[PDB]
Parts: structure tokens; C-alpha cells; sequence
């Protein structure tokens, strides 16, 4: 067992799996349009992904289980606030009343977002919730 | 949809116990303080206390510390309140309500959903059927376009009584008054106004039903003379 | 070689930023359990991005440090440009402090606006909260650095240690380019986000760690380079054979296809190997050695790292790497637990190891420090190390309890997010405690010189 | 304890108008006050909490402000379904405490009662009792007074009164007064009067009968 057979298992083993990985990412990146419902991915939702990023929701929340662990999972918040039909209206109120000011309670910033921005944000989150995450999360609570 | 279902009316004797339930649905029952509020007539609401089904902890208003016991059963998403050493003071409507925010640390907040209330009546009275008397206008004379008749339902217990005119076919121009206590017993009245042509010409009957005594009596209003 | 001295700034600065990182940790720690603490002035998500970026930035300083130090020895060369080292040190540290001040001083959305995130939007992604210009800055620093240290390697000797470290660093800067690529599709965004975070941390960052360890083992032991390098290649071979397709353990729940559940779990279950082989590496080669090294702290560090990395990345990565298990554990306190012990165990530690070795001779004090400065360093070691293990313990407890109360029961049976957080309170407090024992631990270590 | 006083205790107004009601705390509750609406056959409804925050789903015609010890609820333009009972609750300290209420009544044009008198029925008499019943129907406003006179002379006791809540169709009120005697007390007199006093007149409405005929 020399340094050479080691170095070669390193090279070939590596260059093999990088190719196998690009192959799988190609296959996967063809799968997304239907998995994520891209047809229904509108300008609103895309405009909302922006609001989400610009304000760093991810810095307190998780989206599909990734982000901060300080506040609730927002991938499925729709299902906790009077569903599909009423969610945009909820989110309008929700964003305007922050912070709630209950002593001791984790607090959410006031982001001063326009009616328009909160509406895009709402579409973003609705869209996000209907991605096929292979049945994640376990329940209504995220 | 977040809903609280409360148990039905209970009657009890002084010094007895009663235990009422509040059945939760449409939210995570173990995540919200369940609050109980008392209301006696024209007395305003007072907060009795609260249970936290999450860890089973409770909190009592001193005023009630000995009177009330709160518990919860997680599996059934139902909370329960027990009142003891019953006095008359304890006759009242009792509500459960859900803290509008989740979690153990918000113990004293406002409520976003209430139950419809559970009536507790405390009494030494015994179940007694109503006497029903027909009330007909002062000895039958030519008077105005309108005629008014009445029905006096006297000396029963416990509540309620249901009353109708002409098995429900006369619905308007009726006033049925709230029952009131005379000693141990309730009494109530209802009036109906009707065009002078209608009666004695046509027929008016007062229909009283008191389910507690399984009575149903009908009194036809009969012109005096 | 007298141009190894350009490593000192990078080491000093890394330690400065490390004190920051910890302080911003302790703030968040307290915010968990006192929800309004420092609000509105400093919201949780701001403290977090500061805690989070300082960790990454300071490690990157440690890495350039390590490279600047060990590369000339390995190449048997003077470092290509000792000035460009010194100028690229000020560009990086400026851009570092600047972007950290961006976070604290302007409401995040304002910072996006202020820095023209409109034109080229890269902000508001986890670990990638730095404005697009901040990132651009880091690439130029990285390219000057790769060229600088790479030229050194090209002239004069190729050693396995040289080549691997280089391949590691090239791999780091290259994959960092994806942090400029921000798809409008959420899943596509997530898919590519892991090409930075995971292929760094279980990929190219393992070659940087392997080669650094492998170098330190060469010098403090005297064992034959032929055998050390042979072991090295085994370590990285195993790392990438499992790691590459191992990216799949982040691919379960983001909405890429189901076959990743299989691929991801199987390949991940072998990912502990490199770290265990790194334990054997360090133990076995510290075990049979030619010399007795005047600095006994380095040998501590070297061992503690392989052990900590193994526990943190290896054992803790393994607990939750299996799809049917991660399904319930995904994005919970378990995750923060693993995240901490692995980052500290493999990376903070590897950095502190090379600083232990090279700082004494970097200041002209010699091979080691006075026996009074060595006993502090190990008090430093143990406190940090043991504080961290407690930290991850407390957090795993909070985590299991979280999965228990939140993830496992049915709709209506399961606790709400906020409610279950309240139950976790005592674990969150003990974690602050552990965090305090850790700060004290860091201070001790810093005072050991 | 902190105690809460609500004012006024009742208030009349009309659809379209703006009203404002008051809630005072015996000591500082800071910003933590909530208000509930109570309506018959509906569960109590949260309106505002923390002094000024509209709760989800509540029309913005509602609003509230205050801090420390003084608070108000305001309804911008009254709507038919707004006539209801309004309670305030302090959510600053244990134990939680409520105001005793404000009743917001629908205002209408004054209406005089229709008064009708009834002698004891034949049945009631033969069982030994005599109840004389007087109805005072469909009046507004709610304040009204009943005097019983027996042969010219006032009658204080044996008298029992009941009132309806404001009718939701025509907005008026009704009341019954029952003067209960024994057959024996009843037959020892002749004329029975019931007299109503209501703002719609300076002179009372008077209904009576003579037991004989
Ligand atoms: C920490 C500084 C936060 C940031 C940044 C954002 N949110 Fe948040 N959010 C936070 C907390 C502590 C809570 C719960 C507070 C409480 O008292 O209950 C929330 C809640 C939400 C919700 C409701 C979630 C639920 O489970 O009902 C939503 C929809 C929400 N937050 C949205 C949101 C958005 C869109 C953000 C970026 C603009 C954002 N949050 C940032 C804390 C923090
Ligand atoms: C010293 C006391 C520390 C405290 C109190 C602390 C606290 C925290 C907190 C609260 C978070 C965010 C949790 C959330 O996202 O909801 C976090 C994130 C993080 N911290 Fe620390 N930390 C400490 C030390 C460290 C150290 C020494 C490291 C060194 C590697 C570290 C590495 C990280 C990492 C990698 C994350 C990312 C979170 C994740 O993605 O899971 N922390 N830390
Ligand atoms: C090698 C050093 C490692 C580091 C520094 C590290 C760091 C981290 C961090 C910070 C996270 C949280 C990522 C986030 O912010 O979402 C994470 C998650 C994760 N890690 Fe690692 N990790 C390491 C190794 C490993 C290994 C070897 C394994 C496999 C055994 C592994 C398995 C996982 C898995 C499965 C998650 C997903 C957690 C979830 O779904 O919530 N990690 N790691
Ligand atoms: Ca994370
Ligand atoms: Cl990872
Ligand atoms: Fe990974």
C-alpha cells in the first residue's frame, strides 16, 4: 500500500463522483418545473422572494426547515392562519401590528412594508407551501 | 376553525359539587392557556382562573381559590372546572376561553375565542310543573282596531319553559317576558296583539311546554262574561 | 524563511474577530430566553448574521494565515509576494469590518438598498447576508491570495501537503462563486446554496484541514513525510468519495426528487470515516514519534481537533443524517447542536492548532513559550472544548424535546412553535451558562500570550 | 387587584353616527387593555387588545386608544350589527379583571306604551290565587313607571315586574307587571288600576276594571 495507490484512489474516486454529481444535478434541474409548480411561479411570488431576502426573514425563521430557529417555520404558516383564501389579508394585519410588545416574548421587527410588498410576500409564501417537499414537515406546526 | 364546546346546564343543591367541561377543537390544545370567567346577571365578568394543558399547571384568582378546581385531559382536548360547597352566589353563567397567544409564559393575556357558557343554577327547589292561566281582555267590549291577549305561566321550576301562540303560527305581536323568581319558583307571562276582527272570531291558544316535568298544556283564550 | 511572518496579521485578526463572534453568540443566547433583550435596537436576526459572518470570516483569516505560514516551508521557497500578502491583508480586514458595521448600523433592507442589491441581488440568504460588493471584495482578496500562494508552490517543491492545501483553497474560492448565483426559484436557490456551504465544509475545507493537520503532524512528530502524506491522501479520498454525493443529505426536503433520500442517506453514513481516520492519523503518528516537542499544547490541539471533529461532524452528523430520522429533526435545535460542535471541532480547533505551532516562532520567541504560558493555553483548550461539549449536550436535549413535542404528534396533538420553545427554556439557560464558561475559556487562551 | 370602571353604562345612537366609550383602571395597566363585543346567541368577540390593536378580521371602523389608566373604544360609523354590549379587560397583571360593561342601544323615535290590563282568570281563582297582570308594550325610551292602585289607593307589594331587551325588529321595549293577591284579598276590593308613567306624556296612562263588572 503506497502513497501512489492512495493518490490515485483520491483522483479517480473524486473525478468519478464529480461527474456522477453533475449528471444528477442535470437530471434534477430538469425535474423542478413540475416539482415546484414553476408555471404558477408568478411575478408576484418572485417579487416576494425579494422581500423575504431583503428583510432577512431567514434570520429568525425557517423556510422548508432551513433558516434560523428563533421563530416558526414559514413554509406552512398558511395552514395556521385561516388558509389559502384569507392569508393575504392576515399577512397585511400581521406585518402591521409588529412588534407585539408582550413582555419577555421573542419579538418581530416592524418592517414598514408597503401594502404591495406584503401582498407579494404573501404570494411567495403561498407558492412556497405548495412545493413537493416529499411530505415535509411532519405536521401543521412545521 | 377554533371552537370551544361547553357542557350543558346543571342544577344543584346548596353545599353540593358540579363539574363542567370545555371541549376544544381546531388548534393545539396543549399550547394555550384555557381561561374560565364567571358572569352573574347584571354583575359583570370575573376571571376565575386558568389551566395550561401543556404542563397541567393552573392559576386561581384568590377570590375563587377554594371554590374552583381546574384540570385538563390532553387526549380529549377537553378542560374541566369543578365548583364545590355551592351557595346561591354560585348561580351564574360560566365561560371558558382561549388565550389569544400561545405558550406557557403569557399567563395573563386577552382571549380570542370563548365558549357559549355553562349555566349553573343552585337551588333547594323541587321540580314543579307550571300552572297556566289564560288572560282575556277586561270583560268583552267593543274597543279599538287592536286586541291584546295574554298567558300567565305560574309557579314552576326549574327553567326553561317554551311558549307559543297557535302552535307557532302566530309569531308577531308577541312579547314573551323573562321568567322571574317568586320564592323558589319561576313565573313568566306572554302577550299577543291581534286585529280586533281576528278574535273572538278566530281561535287563539297559548301553548306551554315545561320539559323538566314533561308537561305540555294548551290554553284557549276564552272571552269573559 | 523570513516571509512566513505575513501569517501573523491573519492569525491575530482571526482571534480578534473570534472574540466578537462569541460575544454576539451570548447575546442571541440571552434573547432566546429573554425575547425582548436588545430589541428594537439589535434584533435577533442582526445579532445572528454578525455571529455567523464573523465565524466564517475569522476562519478564512486563519486559513490564509495557515497557508502563508506552511506553504513557503513546503515549497522550500520565499513566499512569492510578501507585500501582496500585506496589502491583501488590509483589503480583507477592511471589507470585513465594513460589512459587519453594515449589519449593525443600517436596517438590513436599507443596507440592500444602500449597497445596490437591486442591480445584482445576493443578500438575505443564510451565511450569505453580506452585500454583493462585500462578496466581490472577498473574491479579489481570494484571487490575489490564490495567485500569491500558488506562485510560491509553482516554483520550488511540490509536496502532497502543498498540492492538497492548494486544491482545497482553489476549491473554496471557486465554489464561493455560486454565492453570486441567486435563482428566482426557491428550490433552485436552495439546491445551489449547499454547493457553497456543504462542499466547503464537508468537501474542500476537509483538504484544508487535512493538509494543515498533516503539516503540523510532520513538524511536531518527525515521523516520515512519506507515511504522513500517504495517510493524508487516504483521508481526503474518503472525504470526497462520501462527501460529493453526500450533498444529498441537504436535498431531502427542499423539493428536489425523492431518489436523493436514498442517495443522500447512504453516502452520508460513510461521511464520518475521514474524521475517524483523522483521529487514528493524529493518535497513531503522535504515538510513534522521533522527538519530544517543547510545545505540548500543539499535540493537545492536534488531538482534540480530530476527536472534536469526529464527535461533532462524525457522530453528531450521523445521528441526524438518515432521511427517516432527519425528516423529524430537520431545522431544529438538533441542527444548531451539530452545527456548533462540527464547526468548532474541525475548524476553530484546526485553526487554533496551527496558531499554537506557528505563533511562537512567528514572534521570534522560539519553538515554544515559557511553561507559564503553556499551562494557560491548555486551560484555554479544555475550557472551550468542554464548554462546547456541554453547549451541544444542552442543545441536543432541547432538540430531542423539540422533536418530541413539536414534530412527532399528530395535528392538534403537537405543540405550536412558540409553546414548545417555552418548554425548552431551562436548556436554553444552561446553554447560556455553557457559553459563559466558553467566553471565560477563550479569554484564558488569549491571555496565554 | 386593579379595578375597572366603564362609562357610560349605556348609550343610545343611530346607524351612521360615531360613538366613543370609556374604560378607566384603578391603577396603571400600561398599554394592556382589550375589549369584547357581546351579542345574544353569539360567543364573545375580541375587538382590540393592547389598547390600540385591531384583532384579525375586525372591520377598521373599530379603533381604540389609551395608556396608563385611561382608555377608549371608538366606532367610526355605526352599523346595525354594532348595537351590542361592550366589555373591557385589562391584560397587564394577575388577576385579570373586567369592566362591568357598556350597552350600546339603537336609538329610535319616542313611542308611548300600549297598556292592557287583565283580571285573574277563572282557573286561577278557583285554586285560591288572584294575579292581576298589566302589559306595557312597545315603548321607547326604556325608562317607565308602573303604579298599582286598588280602589284608589296605591299598592306596593305583591308586585313583580319583567322587561324585554330592546326588540331587534322595531327597536322598542316591553314590560309586564303582575300584582299577586289571594282570591280572598282580591274579592274584598272592587277596582284595580294599573298606571304607566313615561316621558311621552305628563299625564299617566291608566287602565282599570271593576271586579264586579
Ligand atoms: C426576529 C428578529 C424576526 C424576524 C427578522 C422576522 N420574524 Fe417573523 N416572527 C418572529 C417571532 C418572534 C414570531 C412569533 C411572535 C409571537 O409572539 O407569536 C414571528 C411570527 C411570524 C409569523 C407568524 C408565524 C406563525 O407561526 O403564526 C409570520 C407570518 C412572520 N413572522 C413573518 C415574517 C416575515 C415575512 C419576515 C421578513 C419580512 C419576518 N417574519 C422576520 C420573529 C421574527
Ligand atoms: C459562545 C457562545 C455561543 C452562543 C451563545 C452561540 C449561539 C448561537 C445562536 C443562538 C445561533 C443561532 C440559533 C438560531 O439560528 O436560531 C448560533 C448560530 C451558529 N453558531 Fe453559535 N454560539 C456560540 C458560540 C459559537 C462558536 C464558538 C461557534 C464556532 C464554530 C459557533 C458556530 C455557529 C454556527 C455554525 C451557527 C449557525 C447556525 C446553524 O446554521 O445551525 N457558535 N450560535
Ligand atoms: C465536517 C464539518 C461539518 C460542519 C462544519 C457542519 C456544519 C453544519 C451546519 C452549520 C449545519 C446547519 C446548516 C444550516 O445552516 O442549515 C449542518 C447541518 C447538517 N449536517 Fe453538517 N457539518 C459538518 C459535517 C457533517 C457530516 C460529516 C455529516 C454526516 C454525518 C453532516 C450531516 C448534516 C446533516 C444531515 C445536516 C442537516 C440538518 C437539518 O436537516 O436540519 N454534517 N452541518
Ligand atoms: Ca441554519
Ligand atoms: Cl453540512
Ligand atoms: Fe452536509
Amino acid at each position: 500500500f503506497t502513497k501512489g495507490m492512495a493518490r490515485n484512489i483520491y483522483f479517480g474516486g473524486s473525478v468519478f463522483f464529480i461527474l456522477l454529481f453533475l449528471a444528477l444535478t442535470y437530471h434534477t434541474e430538469k425535474t423542478l418545473p413540475e416539482r415546484t409548480n414553476e408555471a404558477a411561479m408568478s411575478a408576484a411570488v418572485v417579487r416576494g422572494k425579494l422581500v423575504w431576502e431583503q428583510n432577512n426573514c431567514v434570520g429568525c425563521h425557517t423556510l422548508l426547515g432551513e433558516g434560523a430557529y428563533f421563530a416558526p417555520e414559514l413554509g406552512n404558516v398558511v395552514g395556521r392562519r385561516g388558509g389559502e383564501e384569507g392569508f393575504n389579508t392576515f399577512l397585511q394585519a400581521w406585518m402591521k401590528i409588529q412588534p407585539l410588545n408582550v413582555p419577555g416574548r421573542r419579538a418581530m421587527p416592524q418592517f414598514h412594508l408597503s401594502e404591495g410588498q406584503v401582498d407579494d410576500l404573501a404570494e411567495f409564501l403561498k407558492w412556497s407551501s405548495k412545493i413537493d417537499t416529499n411530505q415535509w414537515p411532519p405536521n401543521k406546526e412545521g | 376553525e377554533v371552537q370551544l364546546q361547553q357542557s350543558g346546564t346543571v342544577l344543584a343543591r346548596p353545599g353540593a359539587s358540579v363539574k363542567m367541561s370545555c371541549k376544544a377543537s381546531g388548534y393545539s390544545f396543549t399550547s394555550y392557556w384555557m381561561h374560565w370567567v364567571k358572569q352573574r346577571p347584571g354583575q359583570g365578568l370575573e376571571w376565575i382562573g386558568a389551566v395550561y394543558p401543556g404542563n397541567s399547571d393552573t392559576s386561581y384568582n384568590q377570590k375563587f381559590k377554594g371554590k374552583a378546581k381546574l384540570t385538563a385531559v390532553t387526549s380529549a382536548s377537553t378542560a374541566y372546572m369543578e365548583l364545590s360547597s355551592l351557595t346561591n352566589e354560585d348561580s351564574a353563567v360560566y365561560y371558558c376561553s382561549r388565550s389569544s397567544l400561545d405558550g406557557y409564559y403569557v399567563k395573563n393575556w386577552c382571549f380570542d375565542v370563548w365558549g357559549q357558557g355553562t349555566t349553573v343554577t343552585v337551588s333547594s327547589a323541587k321540580t314543579t310543573a307550571p300552572s297556566v292561566y289564560p288572560l282575556a281582555p277586561v270583560c268583552g267590549d267593543t274597543t279599538g282596531s287592536s286586541v291584546t291577549l295574554g298567558c300567565l305561566v305560574k309557579g314552576y321550576f326549574p327553567e326553561p319553559v317554551t311558549l307559543t301562540w297557535n302552535s307557532g303560527s302566530l309569531s308577531s305581536g308577541v312579547h314573551t317576558f323573562p321568567a322571574v323568581l317568586q320564592s323558589d319558583l319561576y313565573t313568566l307571562s306572554s302577550s299577543v296583539t291581534v286585529t280586533s276582527s281576528t278574535r273572538p272570531s278566530q281561535s287563539i291558544t297559548c301553548n306551554v311546554a315545561h320539559p323538566a316535568s314533561s308537561t305540555k298544556v294548551d290554553k284557549k283564550i276564552e272571552p269573559r262574561g | 524563511f523570513a516571509s512566513q511572518a505575513v501569517a501573523k496579521p491573519y492569525f491575530v485578526f482571526a482571534l480578534i474577530l473570534f472574540v466578537g463572534q462569541i460575544l454576539f453568540g451570548l447575546i442571541m443566547g440571552l434573547q432566546y430566553v429573554v425575547g425582548d433583550f436588545l430589541f428594537p435596537a439589535i434584533p435577533f436576526n442582526v445579532a445572528r448574521m454578525v455571529h455567523t459572518n464573523l465565524l466564517i470570516v475569522w476562519l478564512l483569516f486563519g486559513f490564509m494565515g495557515a497557508a502563508y505560514y506552511l506553504v513557503p516551508e513546503e515549497s522550500d521557497c520565499e513566499l512569492y509576494s510578501p507585500k501582496l500578502a500585506w496589502i491583501l491583508f488590509w483589503v480583507f480586514a477592511a471589507a470585513g469590518v465594513l460589512t459587519i458595521l453594515g449589519y449593525l448600523l443600517v436596517p438590513y433592507a436599507g443596507l440592500a438598498r444602500l449597497t445596490g442589491n437591486e442591480l445584482w441581488p445576493t443578500m438575505g440568504r443564510e451565511f450569505l447576508e453580506q452585500p454583493t460588493i462585500s462578496k466581490a471584495g472577498i473574491v479579489i482578496v481570494a484571487l490575489g491570495f490564490l495567485f500569491n500562494v500558488g506562485m510560491t508552490v509553482l516554483r520550488g517543491r511540490k509536496t502532497a501537503i502543498s498540492m492538497v492545501l492548494m486544491t482545497g483553497l482553489i476549491g473554496l474560492a471557486l465554489l464561493f462563486l455560486f454565492s453570486f448565483y441567486n435563482p428566482e426559484n426557491l428550490t433552485r436557490d436552495k439546491f445551489y446554496w449547499w454547493w457553497v456551504v456543504h462542499l466547503w465544509v464537508e468537501g474542500v475545507w476537509e483538504l484544508i484541514m487535512g493538509a494543515i493537520l498533516a503539516f503540523v503532524l510532520v513538524k511536531i512528530t518527525g515521523v516520515d513525510r512519506e507515511v504522513i502524506e500517504k495517510w493524508l491522501y487516504v483521508i481526503i479520498a474518503m472525504a470526497l468519495i462520501s462527501g460529493i454525493i453526500g450533498t444529498g443529505h441537504h436535498y431531502f426536503w427542499i423539493g428536489v426528487p425523492g431518489y436523493w433520500l436514498w442517495l443522500g442517506s447512504v453516502f452520508s453514513a460513510l461521511e464520518p470515516l475521514p474524521f475517524f481516520a483523522m483521529v487514528l492519523f493524529a493518535f497513531n503518528t503522535i504515538n510513534r514519534r522521533r522527538r519530544d516537542y517543547p510545545n505540548r499544547a500543539v499535540a493537545l490541539w492536534a488531538m482534540g481537533t480530530t476527536v472534536m471533529a469526529f464527535l461533532g461532524a462524525g457522530v453528531w452528523g450521523f445521528m441526524h443524517t438518515l432521511a427517516p430520522v432527519n425528516y423529524y429533526t430537520h431545522g431544529t435545535q438538533l441542527t444548531a447542536a451539530h452545527g456548533h460542535m462540527a464547526f468548532y471541532g474541525a475548524y476553530a480547533m484546526i485553526v487554533m492548532t496551527i496558531i499554537s505551532y506557528a505563533m511562537p516562532r512567528l514572534r521570534g520567541i522560539g519553538e515554544a513559550m515559557d511553561n507559564r504560558s503553556q499551562v494557560l493555553e491548555m486551560w484555554g483548550f479544555w475550557l472551550m472544548t468542554v464548554a462546547m461539549v456541554f453547549i451541544t449536550l444542552f442543545l441536543s436535549a432541547a432538540g430531542v424535546l423539540q422533536v418530541w413535542l413539536q414534530r412527532m404528534p399528530a395535528d392538534g396533538a403537537a405543540m405550536t412553535f412558540m409553546a414548545t420553545q417555552d418548554q425548552l427554556a431551562i436548556f436554553y439557560w444552561l446553554r447560556e451558562g455553557a457559553g459563559v464558561v466558553f467566553l471565560i475559556g477563550l479569554v484564558a487562551y488569549l491571555l496565554s500570550f | 387587584d386593579i379595578q375597572m370602571t366603564q362609562s357610560p353604562p349605556y348609550l343610545a345612537a343611530s346607524p351612521g353616527e360615531t360613538i366613543t366609550i370609556n374604560c378607566r383602571a384603578s391603577k396603571s395597566i400600561r398599554k394592556y387593555l382589550a375589549w369584547y363585543q357581546e351579542k345574544p346567541g353569539k360567543t364573545n368577540k375580541l375587538l382590540i387588545y393592547s389598547g390600540s390593536t385591531l384583532q384579525f378580521g375586525i372591520p377598521s371602523r373599530f379603533s381604540g386608544s389609551g395608556s396608563g389608566t385611561e382608555f377608549t373604544l371608538t366606532i367610526s360609523s355605526l352599523e346595525p350589527e354594532d348595537f351590542a354590549m361592550y366589555y373591557c379587560q385589562q391584560h397587564n397583571e394577575y388577576p385579570l379583571t373586567f369592566g362591568a360593561g357598556t350597552k350600546l342601544e339603537l336609538k329610535r323615535a319616542d313611542a308611548a306604551p300600549t297598556v292592557s290590563i287583565f283580571p285573574p282568570s277563572s282557573e286561577q281563582l278557583t285554586s285560591g290565587g288572584a294575579s292581576v297582570v298589566c302589559f306595557l308594550n312597545n315603548f321607547y325610551p326604556k325608562d317607565i313607571n308602573v303604579k298599582w292602585k286598588i280602589d284608589g289607593s296605591e299598592r306596593q307589594n305583591g308586585v313583580l315586574n319583567s322587561w324585554t331587551d330592546q326588540d331587534s325588529k322595531d327597536s322598542t321595549y316591553s314590560m309586564s307587571s303582575t300584582l299577586t293577591l289571594t282570591k280572598d284579598e282580591y274579592e274584598r276590593h272592587n277596582s284595580y288600576t294599573c298606571e304607566a308613567t313615561h316621558k311621552t306624556s305628563t299625564s299617566p296612562i291608566v287602565k282599570s276594571f271593576n271586579r264586579n263588572e
